[PDB]
């Protein structure tokens, strides 16, 4: 460590500070709430009548697992863009006030 | 709940209001969390802690070293245990043999303790302040010199350093 | 609340004439104190632990700024060894540990409040003990174990908050008992040998005759001392008693300001970890989760730049303060050689 | 000629190391895609190469700033050292100093300057007493109900006879009325002796 | 009364020059589109 922080192969007599004592993690744990249902993917994206844009509709979503892969067979979106989050991270997260 | 991290989880005494899930310290790092299944509060403490120093007699003489863990008290969070474990008010020193003598400081460990490459091995000792002396003081005794010596000593003092200039655009 | 013009001092007039003189007929022996800072706290910083923590992505991104951390630590180690050099120039002037004999016959002068107390664990004087309790440090020892602050004890104890972020305080080379031994040797030499132990070998001399030499040095004949010896001894003893009194009563502000400044600097470093520096958050774990590598790197870069400049500011101000303490320690060494080892 | 001037070599070493550190710090990206301006300016067009060049400019400017600041601090220290050297030149070389340990250990006699690379060396010639000897002493001498004090010396006794000598060199002499002066009678001085 | 106190005038000169340099350094873009906050805040929206 000292040879490498000195950028030399020779060390001269003395005492040198090295990095703090590190401990490596042994396990990995995940703790999500107890949720069983799936989110209403089929009554939001597969509804029969949508609202007019001047009187748009707002729906509350809560207490459901957001496994969007079920939309892969029956849906094809021409525009999909998220702001404030990455699309590749959506499967690890947990969402508030949806 | 999506918040990732690393550390040690322990049972807590903090008590959250029902609308709270995370707890933050002054540096704004998350240091407490409510478990989403058991609804119990946990403290999150970092994992790395404690300074480390390495004492070498120079790698042009030997690759023996001693290691000072400045935050350990052995009577462990160490890389190795070997032999010659010696406790100091500066930390736990591993790899150097403790002796009872006292010399001038060679490599200062700290808190009054020095180390040196003697007999080869590495030894650690308490530094000596100097030779002890006593003056034969009485209320009617004086000491007068009878000879002298003419002494010549050197004293070195820096007076200048190198004058440099820099071209910003070229750098 | 009142506002006024400050006064410069009491007005006085000298009765000057072309054939008038004023001659003193008595004297007073005065004892005064002078306080001088000699060292400050030696600190060290782990860049990786301060800037990144246990983040591996941040630590890999930081490898473009390793020269800057080697530079910071070089500066801090320079300061750290300079502090020990300071203490050595001030206190280690003589390398013979003189003891004072059990012959406490010093012509009537009482040196009991400034001479070592063998009834203590240390061998500190009475006055040194009174001084030791008027300066409150921040580190009672230098071994704070990991298990000792594990839980919420961290971030409620400022020292564990500093330690979990890579900020270490190293212990001085000379313990307080060694410094007390040095001052004890200086006192013993100066009261049993006068000013001769600073120029060669200590040559004993009775204390009253040494005091007569010192009276000669200021332009007063020796018979003035020898004929007023009891009065002079009593005045000296009373003045020393006045010192202890005043102290034990009520300060060492110039020595407490150093401790306060170092502690405040470290704590300011710790609180500056709550700045966004123009990023979306100040926590690496909120960025690394909810953002993917290539577009989290911009935020992590902002944080890295901010925290690096924070460390740089700290090191610069520490260098400036160390220069000032160096000047003070040089003055103290000069005063030790010229006022204690001689007569000025 | 045997075997050093470490305090004068440290200055050279520090300045050289500072300049070389400046040179190696040109290999930092500072958060850009590369540390070479020619890899950015080729493969990238002006408006979107300007962001990278801005990152590099900021980094290198702060590198220069750090260098200049540390140079100023070091120059202050060298200024203090040079002021001390000028004081020593005027007070130890151009005169004789009474300040203890200012111009060497002992009693200062004289000093000689020698020039060295980026510095000065002083050779301090001092006087060190040696071969001391024990004597009995007294503050005053009582002769005719009068107390006699030495003029510029100290009263010593070889065991049987009393002499007056100078304080820094043993040179005993007979106590006369030209060595001493009278003040008062023999009732106030503490350790007065008869002679 | 004839003809100086250069060492005392250099202090005044240095302090004045430092303050004036601070004032002129308000004309730097630092890599932005302009050095005026009112040209940025007008023609550009918050985020
Ligand atoms: C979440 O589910 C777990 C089980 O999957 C529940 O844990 C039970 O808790 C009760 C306490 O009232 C225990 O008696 C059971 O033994 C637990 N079950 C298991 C398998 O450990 C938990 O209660 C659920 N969450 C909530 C809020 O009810
Ligand atoms: C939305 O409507 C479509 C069409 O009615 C449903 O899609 C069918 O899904 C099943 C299971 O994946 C397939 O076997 C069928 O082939 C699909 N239909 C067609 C016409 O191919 C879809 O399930 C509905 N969404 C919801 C949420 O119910
Ligand atoms: C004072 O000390 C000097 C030594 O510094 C003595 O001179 C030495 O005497 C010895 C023995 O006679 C010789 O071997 C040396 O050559 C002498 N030294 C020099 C430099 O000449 C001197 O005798 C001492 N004087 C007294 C009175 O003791
Ligand atoms: C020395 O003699 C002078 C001359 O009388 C004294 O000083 C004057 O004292 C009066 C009253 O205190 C003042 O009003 C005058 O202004 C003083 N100065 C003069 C008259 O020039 C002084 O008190 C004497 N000093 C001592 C020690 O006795
Ligand atoms: C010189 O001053 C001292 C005081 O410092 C005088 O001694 C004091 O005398 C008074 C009255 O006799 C006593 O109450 C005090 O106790 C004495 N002080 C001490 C410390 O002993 C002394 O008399 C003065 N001398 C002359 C010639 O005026
Ligand atoms: C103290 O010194 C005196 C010198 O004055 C010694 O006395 C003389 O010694 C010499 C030689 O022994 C004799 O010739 C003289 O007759 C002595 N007397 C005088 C008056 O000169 C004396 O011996 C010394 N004492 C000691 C203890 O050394
Ligand atoms: C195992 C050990 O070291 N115990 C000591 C104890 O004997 C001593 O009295 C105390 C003083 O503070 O320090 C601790
Ligand atoms: C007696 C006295 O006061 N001082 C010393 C004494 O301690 C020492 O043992 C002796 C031998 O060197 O010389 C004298
Ligand atoms: C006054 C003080 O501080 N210490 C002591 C005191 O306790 C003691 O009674 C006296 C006589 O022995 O000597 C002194
Ligand atoms: C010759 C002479 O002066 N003798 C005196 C003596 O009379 C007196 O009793 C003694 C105590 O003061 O001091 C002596
Ligand atoms: C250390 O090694 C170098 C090269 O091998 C050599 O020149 C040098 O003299 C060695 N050190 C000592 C103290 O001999
Ligand atoms: C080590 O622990 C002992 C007792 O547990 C304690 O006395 C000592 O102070 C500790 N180490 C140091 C040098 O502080
Ligand atoms: C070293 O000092 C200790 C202190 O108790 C003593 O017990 C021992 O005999 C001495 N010699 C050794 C152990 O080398
Ligand atoms: C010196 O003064 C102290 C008071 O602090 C007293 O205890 C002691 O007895 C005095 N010494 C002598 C020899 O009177
Ligand atoms: C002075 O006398 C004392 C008392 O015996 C002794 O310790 C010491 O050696 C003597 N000093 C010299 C220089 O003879
Ligand atoms: C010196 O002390 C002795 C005690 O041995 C005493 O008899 C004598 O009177 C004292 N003399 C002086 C001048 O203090
Ligand atoms: C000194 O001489 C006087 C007068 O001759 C005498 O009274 C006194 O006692 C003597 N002192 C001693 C100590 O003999």
């Amino acid at each position: 460590e000292t040879k490498c922080t000195l950028k030399s192969f020779t060390v001269e007599k003395g005492i040198y500070q090295t990095s703090n004592f590190r401990v490596q993690p042994t396990e990995s744990i995940v703790r999500f709430p107890n949720i069983t249902n799936l989110c209403p993917f089929g009554e939001v994206f597969n509804a029969t009548r949508f609202a007019s844009v001047y009187a748009w509709n707002r729906k509350r979503i809560s207490n459901c697992v957001a496994d969007y892969s079920v939309l892969y067979n029956s849906a094809s979106f021409s525009t999909f863009k998220c702001y404030g989050v990455s699309p590749t991270k959506l499967n690890d997260l947990c969402f508030t006030n949806v | 709940n999506g918040l990732t991290g690393t550390g040690v989880l322990t049972e807590s005494n903090k008590k959250f209001l029902p609308f709270q899930q995370f707890g933050r310290d002054i540096a704004d790092t998350t240091d407490a969390v409510r478990d989403p299944q058991t609804l119990e509060i946990l403290d999150i403490t970092p994992c790395s802690f404690g300074g480390v120093s390495v004492i070498t007699p120079g790698t042009n003489t030997s690759n023996q070293v001693a290691v000072l863990y400045q935050d350990v008290n052995c009577t462990w969070r160490v890389y190795s245990t070997g032999s010659n474990v010696f406790q100091t008010r500066a930390g736990c020193l591993i790899g150097a043999e403790h002796v009872n003598n006292s010399y001038e400081c060679d490599i200062p460990i700290g808190a009054g303790i020095c180390a040196s490459y003697q007999t080869q091995s590495i030894i650690a000792y308490t530094m000596s302040l100097g030779a002890e002396n006593s003056v034969a003081y009485s209320n009617n005794s004086i000491a007068i010199p009878t000879n002298f010596t003419i002494s010549v000593t050197t004293e070195i003092l820096p007076v200048s350093m190198t004058k440099t200039s820099v071209d910003c655009t070229m750098y | 609340i009142i506002a006024y013009t400050m006064s410069l001092g009491a007005e006085n007039s000298v009765a000057y004439s072309n054939n008038s003189i004023a001659i003193p007929t008595n004297f007073t022996i005065s004892v005064t104190t002078e306080i001088l800072p000699v060292s400050m706290t030696k600190t060290s910083v782990d860049c990786t632990m301060y800037i990144c923590g246990d983040s591996t992505e941040c630590s890999n991104l930081l490898l473009q700024y390793g020269s800057f951390c080697t530079q910071l630590n070089r500066a801090l180690t320079g300061i750290a060894v300079e502090q020990d050099k300071n203490t050595q120039e001030v206190f280690a002037q003589v390398k013979q540990i003189y003891k004072t004999p059990p012959i406490k016959d010093f012509g009537g002068f009482n040196f009991s409040q400034i001479l070592p107390d063998p009834s203590k664990p240390s061998k500190r004087s009475f006055i040194e003990d009174l001084l030791f309790n008027k300066v409150t440090l921040a580190d009672a020892g230098f071994i704070k174990q990991y298990g000792d602050c594990l839980g919420d004890i961290a971030a409620r104890d400022l020292i564990c908050a500093q330690k979990f972020n890579g900020l270490t305080v190293l212990p001085p080379l000379l313990t307080d008992e060694m410094i007390a031994q040095y001052t004890s040797a200086l006192l013993a030499g100066t009261i049993t040998s006068g000013w001769t132990f600073g120029a060669g070998a200590a040559l004993q001399i009775p204390f009253a005759m040494q005091m007569a030499y010192r009276f000669n040095g200021i332009g007063v004949t020796q018979n003035v001392l020898y004929e007023n010896q009891k009065l002079i001894a009593n005045q000296f003893n009373s003045a020393i008693g006045k010192i202890q009194d005043s102290l034990s009563s009520t300060a060492l502000g110039k020595l407490q300001d150093v401790v306060n400044q170092n502690a405040q600097a470290l704590n300011t470093l710790v609180k500056q970890l709550s700045s966004n520096f123009g990023a979306i958050s100040s926590v690496l774990n909120d960025i690394l989760s909810r953002l993917d590598p290539p577009e989290a790197e911009v935020q992590i870069d902002r944080l890295i730049t901010g925290r690096l400049q924070s460390l740089q500011t700290y090191v610069t101000q520490q260098l400036i303060r160390a220069a000032e303490i160096r000047a003070s320690a040089n003055l103290a060494a000069t005063k030790m050689s010229e006022c204690v080892l001689g007569q000025s | 000629s045997s075997t050093a001037l470490g305090k004068l070599q440290d200055v050279v070493n520090q300045n050289a190391q500072a300049l070389n550190t400046l040179v190696k710090q040109l290999s930092s990206n500072f958060g850009a895609i590369s540390s070479v301006l020619n890899d950015i300016l080729s493969r990238l067009d002006p408006p979107e190469a300007e962001v990278q060049i801005d990152r590099l400019i900021t980094g290198r400017l702060q590198s220069l700033q750090t260098y200049v600041t540390q140079q100023l601090i070091r120059a202050a220290e060298i200024r203090a050292s040079a002021n001390l050297a000028a004081t020593k030149m005027s007070e130890c070389v151009l005169g004789q100093s009474k300040r203890v340990d200012f111009c060497g250990k002992g009693y200062h006699l004289m000093s000689f300057p020698q020039s060295a690379p980026h510095g000065v060396v002083f050779l301090h010639v001092t006087y060190v007493p040696a071969q001391e000897k024990n004597f009995t002493t007294a503050p005053a001498i009582c002769h005719d109900g009068k107390a006699h004090f030495p003029r510029e010396g100290v009263f010593v006794s070889n065991g049987t006879h009393w002499f007056v000598t100078q304080r820094n060199f043993y040179e005993p002499q007979i106590i006369t009325t030209d060595n001493t002066f009278v003040s008062g009678n023999c009732d106030v001085v503490i350790g007065i002796v008869n002679n």
